């Protein structure tokens, strides 16, 4: 009969602005209710939890969150979204007076503020005398995405994010190839839309 | 460390008994396995709250437990399936919730062994183009034809091992869509400023610990056995 729903299994917030993750359960009587965080390839990390005490609960690193009886609700709030909250959160429940169960889970996508776009595919050589490559897409802000490739020899990947911290500089980027010599980097992102003002070198 | 899990990674053949044990030093009544799954959360196998009392999580079928001490709870895949590949997690609980989790197994099923295969890596160097255009410059690693998806990916630079600049993708993809038995593959991206790209003292490697077979497992083919091991690319920096 008691349940933790949490929806969207992957969700996006922008750099710096706030942070919301929801959680509501089905217990009649109020639960305990508890925030872990997941980084990849790693273990599990409570962040808060309701314990029937303050209603108002307060984390680490900023996060809060607010057990509501009467909306059945425990979001998970941070006030700045930051590079590093990139994670996969989980709400849990006490049930049966004998165990936690689990949501289904929701990754947090931090959207990097590109203020100076100046988005490019590049071709990238083998390190070692094969004449293989590869495409680099990279430099797009938040509006662009990468649609998958519609030939099965034409491989590319997602969208992702690094974060230079030389330089305090963030970057979008994917990658595509192919086994085909002929497949060209000017063809290689034909199935995504792509800035009108891309660089194309030659 | 309280609670300890072991194996920390495993790879079996199908129709395999498979062990998976949990310790604790702290004595709680209460310990669980559970299993994840991506976009399942962490489902309950069985649970147990004293020497021989056990119960029936949600996903029991396929599996058994035993509890032999206070400290442990060992959990039996009775015939291993491929839908056993999962991250397996313990946990020991005190009488108010207070969970703690074991670090986690990874456990792949596979049909057959004979398709397991360690990844080709290349590196790849940076454009003149984005060098001229951005004074940055991306190196790009791809890890190709791998079986099972089981891989973990590094950047090496001069000798340690380096985090920032970096984006590595969160799946390998299938090579062959089509096929129950696709390989894989997975790139990553290493961005330094053209500069230290530009210096030909400077040492860049891509590093991918593969998991696969053991000592112990036997092999029929000609192709080399695909034992785990450590795969690496590697390239200098240059100024032309």
């Amino acid at each position: 009969a008691q349940s933790v729903t949490q929806l969207g299994s992957h969700v996006s917030v922008s750099e710096g602005a706030l942070v919301l993750l929801r959680c509501n359960y089905s217990s009649s009587v109020p639960p305990y209710l508890f925030w872990y965080v997941q980084y990849p390839n790693q273990g599990l990390q409570l962040l808060l939890k309701y314990t029937s005490a303050a209603t108002l609960v307060k984390g680490i690193n900023g996060f809060e969150a607010e057990f509501k009886k009467s909306e059945t609700s425990f979001h998970l709030t941070k006030p700045s979204a930051h590079m590093s909250d990139a994670a996969e959160y989980f709400c849990a429940v006490s049930e049966q007076d004998d165990k936690i169960i689990f949501g289904k889970g929701t990754r947090l996508h931090i959207l990097p503020n590109i203020q100076n776009p100046d988005p490019a595919v590049y071709q990238l050589r083998d390190s070692k005398s094969s004449d293989k490559s590869v495409c680099l897409f990279t430099d797009f802000d938040s509006q662009t995405n990468v649609s998958q490739s519609k030939d099965s020899d034409v491989y590319i990947t997602d969208k992702c994010v690094l974060d230079m911290r030389s330089m305090d500089f963030k970057s979008n980027s994917a990658v595509a190839w192919s086994n085909k010599s002929d497949f060209a980097c000017a063809n290689a992102f034909n199935n995504s839309i792509i800035p009108e003002d891309t660089f194309f070198p030659s | 460390a309280d609670v300890t899990q072991t194996p920390r990674n495993r790879i079996t053949k199908t129709g395999k008994r498979i062990m998976l044990e949990c310790s604790q030093t702290k004595g709680h009544d209460r310990m669980y396995w559970y299993r994840q799954d991506p976009g399942l959360g962490l489902r309950l196998i069985y649970y147990s709250f004293d020497v021989k009392d056990i119960n029936k999580g949600e996903i029991s079928d396929g599996y058994s437990v035993s509890r032999q001490a206070q400290a442990k709870f060992s959990l039996s895949l009775e015939s291993a399936i491929p839908n056993q590949t999962a991250l397996y997690f313990c946990a020991t609980s005190d009488e108010s919730y207070g969970y703690t989790f074991g670090s986690g197994t990874r456990l792949t099923v596979v049909e057959d062994l004979n398709k397991v295969s360690p990844p080709e890596v290349a590196v790849f160097e940076p454009s003149e183009a984005e060098i001229s255009h951005t004074q940055k410059a991306t190196l790009v690693c791809l890890a190709t034809g791998f079986y099972p998806d089981h891989v973990e990916l590094s950047w090496w630079v001069n000798g340690k091992e380096v985090h920032s600049g970096v984006c590595t993708d969160p799946q390998p993809l299938k090579e062959q869509p089509a096929l129950n038995d696709s390989r894989y593959s997975l790139s990553s991206r290493l961005r330094v400023s053209a500069t230290f790209w530009q210096n030909p003292r400077n040492h860049f490697r891509c590093q991918v610990q593969f998991y696969g077979l053991s000592e112990n497992d036997e092999w029929t083919q000609d192709r080399a056995k695909p034992v785990t091991q450590i795969v690496s690319a590697e390239a200098w920096g240059r100024a032309d």
